[PDB]
């Protein structure tokens, strides 16, 4: 799995 | 404005909200809309700001959504044709999220 956190959350 | 055709899986909010099958996922600079094929109404319109995480694994793309989303918290899993399409979705949506946070500065 490749996951990114949302900087605009 | 990107549009992808995806299969929404039972996994997560798909089963819970009966959002399963072929959808078009439409991206603006602020929202993602899920429209069932042949429907004239968006089943759900998500704000990018209420998405916690996104990512992919081979030909699967996921969105995890937070507590203020229109759906409430949970995950969407969608199958596409291959990992080239899934990576594209990841990179494009990530790009829009970064554009959103940088627009403030």
């Amino acid at each position: 799995l490749y996951a990114s956190s949302n900087p605009a959350y | 404005k990107e549009v992808w055709q995806v299969i929404l899986k039972p996994k997560g909010l798909g089963q819970t909200k009966n959002l399963i099958g072929i959808y078009r996922l439409c991206l603006t600079s602020k929202t993602i809309s899920f429209v069932k094929l042949n429907s004239e109404a968006a089943a759900v319109v998500l704000q990018l700001m209420n998405i916690r995480r996104c990512g992919h694994s081979e030909n699967f793309f996921f969105i995890e959504v937070g507590r203020s989303a229109v759906t409430g918290p949970g995950e969407f899993w969608m199958q596409v044709d291959d990992s080239v399409v899934a990576q594209n979705m990841h990179e494009t949506i990530l790009e829009a999220m970064r554009a959103m946070s940088d627009a403030f500065r």
